[PDB]
RNA sequence: CAAUAGUUUAAAGAGCAACGUUAAUAAACCGGAAAACUUUUAACUGCACUGUGCAGUUGCAGGCAAAGCAAUGUUCAGCUAAAAAAA
């Protein structure tokens, strides 16, 4: 006439860290953000756990991307050669050469800007997500010196000595 | 101040302070200090300081309201505070 | 609020006994039904139950065609059936679902009493879904998980929006305002006229004016379910969802879908029976070309040549 | 994103140098971008094919405002330019000094895709 | 806890412009070091508590860079000398929480709330603060957990000169 | 509000915004009163609280760390300190 409820088991015996995906230098967490509130040793706010859940998902996608691609650690002021696929033109491959004028390090949303000048048409700027699958390879080919952001902006407005390659290859 | 003064009056008359109830309270007009303050474009206004009288009457076993307030102790400061002796080793167990 | 209570009178001794006998007879109920969990056929007019979820935030991903897709993440912590309604006692059939978890000493005794009586955890939110027939009722305690949905279907989301505070007409209703120069005097952001003259002589109800903005119930229809993660009770939905982080969101099969579409999806009915732990992560497949306009003329072009 | 009554530079060899937008076609909204056809008035021309004061049709080829692609990227130019067109839909010149973008891969712009010097695709 | 605002740094505005705001907070921070106990309004006390904690952190650093930052905050040479010498050694093992705040009701004239701000380890302290390093029972779950997660847990105060420095000096001499 | 553009130096992967993103062409959508039903010893402040509390005592947007900086880790601060002995 007595019904005993079921007690859940522990996943990792005598291990105090669940082993969630995090960056190498970050101290390890002690819980899984997707665990139900009822089964937690510490009852932390749902709102704070949801922020941590998104961070875990972002790191999982970044790990998969790094296994697929290996790009160099370029900086602002370097000349780059970028291989891209044009989905509009039946997914054809082209190689672009230009100067890197802005770089944002924001995890999976990282991006950079490429600048180039043509013989007659003038300047041309592109904004490229770094983790976009359309990009196939990136290489460093040179460097252009500048003093500060103001000097770099003046160079961009006054198109000059940025005509590395006149046209796109392939 | 009025409440304390009235209770002292009741004790002199031989009433029990533990059964006193505030049965009547009202105000009365005093003598006013008149004044004037200038305004724009040559107009003028009033500047009055008011005064009032206060009367309190305390009676025994009069009809009273049931309101009662909860009381708590203030912050413990000094040798009477022992929050530093808490043992925090228990919260690491299941 | 409510109106003042109406007066009551004792019944005459020649009628009191009769009234009590009849009232008691009407208030006598039979045994509670015992639902059974078993797959059922889907009919042209048959509605399923929804679920209660928590909004987590937004992210993005690239699909098989290389297109960037904005996503909103919804988490299902614990959703269970906590009560039933049936015709004999209430006049209609419905299923009550609860979600969340709270501590006993943080809620009123009235709320905690219902859950303790049936050996269920005290849940933070409760919502009712109406069913079509008694056979659609689910046994109390059944779990509603992420497996309840089929990847690639359309869903509806409801919730309370973000609070904005006291806002003016320009931000609240999009009024144009008045010029910044040319003699304007202290009326740059004001609503202007609010009526006429002696006729009609009043201001109409629901005339748009300043006030509080941002905490109201809204529903978005026809969102696409992109990815499903049954093991971790996660749903990825394309588009925007009302409310800030942590808001409670109700998810339902969209009413924009026809019966044929529901048959093709083969939606679980009354719900998924099994263990969702041993299920993989699935992503919907779109048999469409987002770059077709570059090979064929399908775009909008108003000019006809010659 | 060019509002009405904007000035454009001509990048063809028909003789026109400066034009002003004076109308739109269809329902494009409050602004127009690359790939749309507008009605323009010639303000400065040095040639016999066209003269100042005439009204012609033109197509937007370059703009300074971001142009977004489905993959999340975008690009920008440093000028706003156009190419004059005839009533039959053909260019009034035979040489275009501009960088052609993906908008003109469509079948209806075959003639432009032939006379243009540099192409991004 | 101290509320966080939307301005740069999340500080209070103290009903002042930024220039006057920084001049006021620097002066009060100097007086807190000199006297170790001050009574003021609630808003100035909340801002001073968070600012005071970050000033002690600079003193504990004991570096040329840290001293330069502090030299622009403290107004008196005597107060700056005390910060790096006396207070630096006092809070070697305490990890944060060097200042406490206790509310003390309302004033008389304008009925503004008030509070008392004080340092948390000294003679004359309002209360007795918990030890900087928490002792760990020898047969507790807490001891086992710390071993598995942080093998470098500190259980007792450490000497001014660690054994490695002492050994080096002995070998040298 | 993931990304893109603008905006704040006690700064920033903050917040708010559109020039940005998603959805709608319906017996759909939204508001207040209320029958009935259910629960209760018939309920009733508060986290600096003139943003939000979907946070009430291993609770927390404070402090502190090698950390993505309203997240992870944490021995300190404040509100609110705990235990029969033995078998
Ligand atoms: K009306
Ligand atoms: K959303
Ligand atoms: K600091
Ligand atoms: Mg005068
Ligand atoms: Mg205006
Ligand atoms: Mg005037
Ligand atoms: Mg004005
Ligand atoms: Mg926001
Ligand atoms: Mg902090």
């Amino acid at each position: 006439e007595v019904i005993i409820p079921t007690i859940p088991k522990y996943a990792n015996p005598y291990k105090l860290t669940p082993g969630v995906s995090q960056r190498l230098r970050t101290p390890k967490a002690l819980y899984e953000p997707w665990c139900p509130s009822r089964l937690l040793l510490k009852k932390r706010n749902v709102r704070a756990r949801m922020q941590f859940l998104l961070d875990v998902l972002e790191t999982e996608k970044e790990v998969e991307f790094q296994k697929q691609r290996n790009y160099p650690d370029f900086k602002v002021g370097d000349v780059l050669d970028v291989t891209m696929v044009a989905a509009e033109n039946e997914r054809k491959t082209y190689v672009h050469r230009g100067l890197c004028i802005q770089k944002r390090d924001r995890g999976y949303g990282s991006s950079f800007k490429l600048y180039c000048v043509f013989s007659d048409s003038g300047g041309f700027i592109q904004h490229l997500p770094l983790c976009m699958p359309d990009i196939l390879d990136i290489k460093i080919v040179g460097q252009v010196d500048y003093k500060d952001e103001e000097d770099l902006k003046e160079l961009v407005e006054s198109e000059s000595r940025e005509c590395k390659f006149l046209d796109k290859v392939l | 101040e009025g409440l304390e003064h009235a209770r002292k009056d009741a004790e002199e008359k031989g009433l029990d302070p533990k059964k006193l109830v505030v049965s009547t309270v009202y105000t009365a007009k005093g003598k006013y200090l008149r004044g004037f303050q200038p305004m724009g474009k040559g107009f003028a206004g009033r500047k009055t300081t008011r005064k009032t009288h206060l009367r309190i009457v305390l009676r025994e076993n009069a009809s009273v309201l049931p309101f009662a307030a909860q009381v708590v102790s203030p912050s413990r400061v000094g040798g009477a505070s022992q929050k530093h002796l808490r043992d925090i080793s228990v919260r690491y167990t299941v | 609020g409510y109106r003042p209570a109406k007066p009551v009178y004792p019944l005459p001794d020649s009628i009191a006994s009769l009234v009590e006998d009849k009232i008691a007879e009407l208030k006598k109920f039979g045994p509670t039904p015992e639902p059974a969990l078993e797959p059922l056929p889907l009919t042209p007019d048959s509605v399923r139950v929804g679920c209660i979820t928590v909004k987590a935030g937004m992210t993005h991903e690239w699909d098989e065609h290389g297109v960037m897709i904005p996503l909103t993440v919804l988490w299902i912590d614990e959703c269970q059936v906590v009560g039933l309604k049936y015709f004999e006692k209430n006049g209609y059939y419905a299923v009550q679902l609860g979600a969340g978890c709270v501590k006993q000493h943080t809620v009123l005794p009235q709320i905690a009493g219902y859950y303790l009586k049936h050996d269920l955890p005290i849940k933070r939110e409760m919502k009712e879904y109406q069913v079509s027939s008694p056979e659609a009722l689910l046994p109390v305690g059944t779990h509603i998980t992420a497996a309840h949905f089929v990847v690639g279907q359309q869903v509806d989301v409801t919730g309370y929006t973000t609070d904005k505070g006291f806002q003016g007409v320009m931000k609240r209703w999009g009024f144009k305002g008045m010029p910044a120069s040319h003699g304007v005097s202290l009326s740059h952001r004001k609503p202007g006229a609010t009526g006429g003259r002696q006729d009609p002589g009043k201001i109409w109800k629901e005339k748009k004016l300043p006030g509080h903005m941002g905490d109201e119930k809204r529903t978005q229809l026809g969102l696409e379910l992109y990815k499903v993660d049954p093991k971790r009770n996660l749903l990825y939905v394309k588009g925007a969802v009302p409310g800030p982080r942590g808001a409670s969101i109700l998810v339902r099969d969209s009413n924009r879908m026809d019966y044929e579409e529901r048959v093709a999806l083969n939606l679980p009915y009354p719900t998924f029976i099994g263990s969702p732990d041993e299920l993989p992560v699935l992503v919907r497949k779109s048999d469409k070309d987002p770059y077709l306009m570059y090979k064929k003329e399908i775009d909008y072009f108003p000019i006809k040549w010659k | 994103m060019l509002p009405n009554y904007s000035f454009l530079k001509v990048v063809d060899n028909s003789g026109a140098k400066l034009v002003k937008i004076i109308g739109f076609y269809g329902h494009p909204g409050k602004a127009v971008g690359v790939g749309e056809v507008v009605k323009v008035a010639i303000k400065e021309a040095k040639g016999e094919k066209v003269s100042a004061g005439e009204m012609k049709k033109a197509v937007i080829v370059e703009q300074k405002f971001p142009v977004f692609r489905p993959n999340g990227s975008h690009f920008r130019h440093l000028r706003n330019s156009c190419v004059l067109l005839s009533e039959k839909g053909q260019p009034l010149g035979n040489k275009v000094r501009a960088l052609l973008t993906y908008e003109f891969i469509k079948p209806r712009w075959s003639k432009l895709r032939t006379i243009t010097t540099k192409k991004l695709f | 806890t101290v509320k966080r605002f939307l301005r740069p740094g999340g500080w209070n505005r103290l009903n002042r412009p930024v220039k006057e705001r920084l001049a006021l907070i620097k002066n009060m921070a100097t007086q807190l070091v000199e006297k170790e106990r001050i009574r003021t309004t609630l808003s100035k006390a909340k801002n001073l508590q968070r600012y005071g904690d970050k000033l002690i952190t600079l003193g504990k650093a004991g570096t040329r860079e840290s001293w330069l930052k502090a030299n622009d905050i403290v107004r008196t040479d005597r107060e700056l000398h005390k910060l790096f010498t006396t207070l630096a050694l006092r809070y070697k093992d305490r990890q944060g929480g060097y200042v406490r705040l206790i509310r003390a009701g309302f004033r008389r004239g304008d009925a503004a709330p008030v509070a008392i701000v004080e340092l948390v380890d000294r003679e004359g302290e309002l209360r007795q603060a918990r030890p900087a390093v928490t002792p760990v029972p020898k047969f507790s779950v807490m001891r086992w957990v710390k071993q598995q997660l942080d093998p470098k847990f500190i259980s007792e105060p450490a000497p001014l000169l660690p054994p490695l420095v002492r050994d080096y000096l002995k070998e040298q001499n």
